[PDB]
RNA sequence: UGGAGGUAAAGCUACUGAAUGUAUGAUGGCGCCACCUAGGCGUACUGAAUACAAUUAAACUCUGAAUGCCAUUUAUUUUA
RNA sequence: CGGUCGCCUCCUAAAAGGUAACGGAGGCGUACAAAGGUACCUUCAGUACGGUUGGAAAUCGUAUGUAGAGUGUAAUGGUGUAAGGGUGCUUGACUGUGAGACAUACAGGUCGAACAGGUGAGAAAUCAGGUCAUAGUGAUCCGGUGGUCCAGUAUGGAAUGG
RNA sequence: UUUGGUGCCCAUGUCGCUGUGGAAACACCUGGUUCCAUUUCGAACCCAGCAGUUAAGCACAGUGGAGCCGAAUGUAGCUGCAGUGAGAAUAGGAAAGCACCAAGC
């Protein structure tokens, strides 16, 4: 589980990803990356499935990083609870992901074998992800 | 609230014409400056009142 | 008085030791300080005046006590409660209070062999520290119930070390 | 550390933000510059930048007791009709040399 | 039923001060009018303007108003006012 | 037409928090021998500090618009 | 039931100003005869080398650094020759006023040139009507206290009022 | 025109590195007995003297090291799919500039 190890303030402003992917634009260290097509929220725990997946496929030659992160928090009201009379509670964790941010990209291990990485990995994500090579 | 204010009065005339503040549990010394007096009409020593 | 000896030998001494052809490109001693840090005043154990008195004996200077520019909760010195003392001395006092120790004091040392190998800061000033004040001749017996040291310091007008070691060397100092 | 003279120019600083925040009248400024050797004066004319007189020790005078740079600057502001001036002690000290000139100076016709 | 919540700790805040701008350039302004408002000096002060004691910016003679640039970066604002053809 | 401003966006060896990797590796922890104290050995690891590449922010800013705003110019209109 | 009830600063507040919510963070119900006013002098903290007691860290001199220091206190803004640190002298922590503006429903709040009296600092210009700025406080009635070129139920006083 | 002083400008003005010069000047320097002064001291302030100095400050030439500045194109945001146009990045500039005064020129 990805987590700030401690945050100054606890419940901020919810950040819309509607935009063009400021930064994390291009894939920046391995030879293929995986872009969103659809911005969204993707917490830790879905950072989490995607990296064992991918480090379970991924046997043990290749490497594997991990570009974005949870910084943000985010909030839930318990339930059945009228509105109103505070702010709930901090619940999970979320990295912002805008549309075209290379997430996750591997090295060192076969072309195939990374696409088939790379497409175990995107199934886990809710993004519509897609695949990109390094350029040159 | 907490009452600190204190009042200054001219020595020649005794009017109370003046207004400060002073904390007592500091300095306990009473103060004696010299200030202008519109009976006196000129700077006059003024000392503390109760 | 010991610069009588320096304006007469050592301008062109150490003039024509390094070509230099500018009388005054030589090495000139600039100021001497003495410090103690007398922190045993914790409180109020002498109030440092048994210090400013001996430190008054053994220089024309009058003693200056410094205050303390921090706050430390380990002792009980935080923002003031002046420790220490120093003395900043120059003119025929600061030639002639250096010779009254290298030709009365360090013989009178514990032991005196050598130092200065390492004790340069590397940017032209020295260091000597003592451990004790009674050693000195401008005392008497009677002192502080704790007798301590001096820090004293050469600094000079010259920033290559090794022309401190020149300059101290054409003056005879124990190295 | 300092230079002994970057620090003097620094105290000029200082004196002139005073003077050039404070002047609310238009009335010239009479810098005196003192150096080792000798003594200089130049009243610059504020709200124009510009220099109206000067005098020194080069007006074949001798070495800086030489209160006379301060009759001949006299002499010519009273002749400009302005004699009304504040003075300027560089970075130096109302005292000594600086002194015997502001006192000529004052006792020339000047208001100061 | 009901469910438990209270302790907001935050309905709190103060009363805005308007500070800000009030004569913006070109403005013929006569003497004791206050040109600029504001907590600490946001604008210096420079020629034929004074500062009040709670860092206002106030003139001190007729004049158009004008405002500058300078300090290290280019990045401070003095205010100033100057005198007509008189 | 001139001007105040610090948003959108952008950026982070330009500070504050958060924070990914490679190289150098300190602080340490696992062992470890001498020695009973001052200490050495390689550290599958935590990563001081720095370099290189790459990130995030309503209460982060070396930077930074357009619209909007203020006042003024010119033309026209309205007596509100 | 609980929480809150006035005032101050930031964010929300959408680059003027304003702008709600049981929206997000926090403070005040002051403190200082010097931490006021003025003249003069002086300008970081930190780190590295160097040095008896003395230690991670006191102090000492040296350089380095461009503010991470300081600024009585909350946060913000501003301020490195300042609005910060030291010193000498004082008390303008004045009286009587107030053109012209700000922001305002009213009440109130805020800023202030300039003028007269008599001062302090200073050679002089100048500065000073409390502090770097923003909170630090509460109407009216009633009654009391001090001064008085006010009246005093026929007159002189007094009581009682102003 | 060059030297010195100084105001305006706020780094394309710096920080530094290598050399050249000091008649007049600017500092250094020499003394502290005087006016004056150090939380202590002729360090500094302030006097009165110029024997020696180009060492250092100051100026001048070269230095593309750090720091600084930064075009065009293209892009992001905008405001009714065209005009508006940044930031970052880059080529690259850059060893300051504007005045007045006194000297010998
Ligand atoms: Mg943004
Ligand atoms: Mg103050
Ligand atoms: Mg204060
Ligand atoms: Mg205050
Ligand atoms: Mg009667
Ligand atoms: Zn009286």
């Amino acid at each position: 589980m990805l987590q700030p190890k401690r945050t100054k303030y606890r419940k901020p402003h919810n950040v819309s990803y509607e935009g063009k992917a400021k930064g994390n634009s291009y894939v920046a260290f391995g030879e293929y990356g995986l872009v969103a097509t659809k911005g969204n929220w993707i917490d830790a725990r879905a950072i989490e499935s995607a990296r064992i997946a991918i480090s379970k496929c991924l046997g043990k030659t290749g490497k594997m990083w991990i570009r974005i992160f949870p910084h943000m928090s985010k909030t839930k009201k318990p339930l059945e609870v009228r509105m109103g009379s505070g702010k709930g509670n901090p619940e999970f964790w979320v990295a912002v992901v805008k549309q075209g941010t290379v997430m996750f990209e591997v090295a060192n291990i076969p072309e195939s074998q990374m696409i088939k990485a790379l497409t175990r990995a995107g199934h886990k994500l809710p993004v519509t992800w897609k695949i990109l090579k390094r350029e040159e | 609230a907490v009452k600190r204010s204190t009042r200054l009065g001219c020595n020649d005339c005794r009017e109370i014409n003046y207004l400060t503040f002073k904390n007592v549990k500091k300095n306990p010394e009473k103060l004696a400056l010299n200030k202008f007096c519109s009976r006196c009409r000129k700077v006059v020593v003024h000392k503390e009142v109760k | 008085n010991l610069k009588a000896h320096y304006q007469k030998t050592i301008a062109k001494e150490l003039q024509k030791s390094f070509a230099f052809s500018s009388i005054m490109q030589v090495p000139r001693l600039e100021k001497i300080v003495i410090n103690m840090g007398v922190g045993d005043a914790i409180r109020d154990s002498k109030f440092l005046e048994s210090a400013l008195n001996e430190l008054h004996l053994i220089s024309g200077q009058k003693p200056v006590a410094t205050k303390a520019k921090n706050a430390i909760s380990t002792y009980k010195l935080r923002a003031g409660q002046l420790i220490g003392c120093k003395v900043t001395l120059r003119g025929e006092r600061m030639w002639a209070f250096l010779e009254k120790l290298i030709y009365v004091a360090l013989p009178r040392v514990r032991d005196f062999r050598g130092l200065s190998l390492k004790s340069f800061d590397g940017r032209g000033n020295y260091t000597i520290g003592i451990k004790e004040q009674i050693i000195f001749p401008e005392i008497v017996y009677d002192d502080i119930k704790r007798i301590r040291g001096f820090d004293v310091t050469l600094v000079t007008s010259t920033n290559k070390d090794s022309e401190a070691l020149a300059l101290l060397r054409a003056l005879n100092l124990p190295l | 550390m300092k230079t002994r003279t970057e620090q003097r120019r620094l105290r000029h600083k200082r004196i002139v933000k005073k003077i050039r925040a404070t002047n609310h009248d238009n009335r010239v400024v009479l810098m005196v510059i003192k150096s080792l050797n000798h003594i200089s004066v130049q009243a610059w004319d504020f709200s124009q930048n510009i220099v109206l007189a000067s005098s020194s020790s080069l007006a074949l005078k001798l070495k800086n007791n030489a209160k006379l740079v301060g009759q001949d600057i006299a002499d010519k502001l009273v002749k400009l009709k302005l004699t009304n001036v504040v003075f300027d002690t560089g970075g130096s000290k109302y005292h000594g040399r600086i002194a015997a000139l502001a006192e000529a100076a004052r006792e020339r016709g000047l208001n100061f | 039923s009901k469910k438990g919540v209270g302790s907001t700790k935050n309905g709190r805040d103060s009363h805005a001060k308007r500070l800000g701008a009030k004569k913006a350039d070109g403005q013929m302004i006569r003497t004791g009018q206050i040109i600029y408002r504001q907590r600490g000096t946001r604008v210096y002060p420079g020629v034929n303007v004074g500062l009040g004691s709670d860092d206002t910016l106030f003139a001190l003679s007729d004049g158009l108003v004008k405002y500058q640039k300078f300090g290290p970066k280019q990045g401070k604002t003095r205010v100033s006012v100057v005198k007509h053809k008189l």
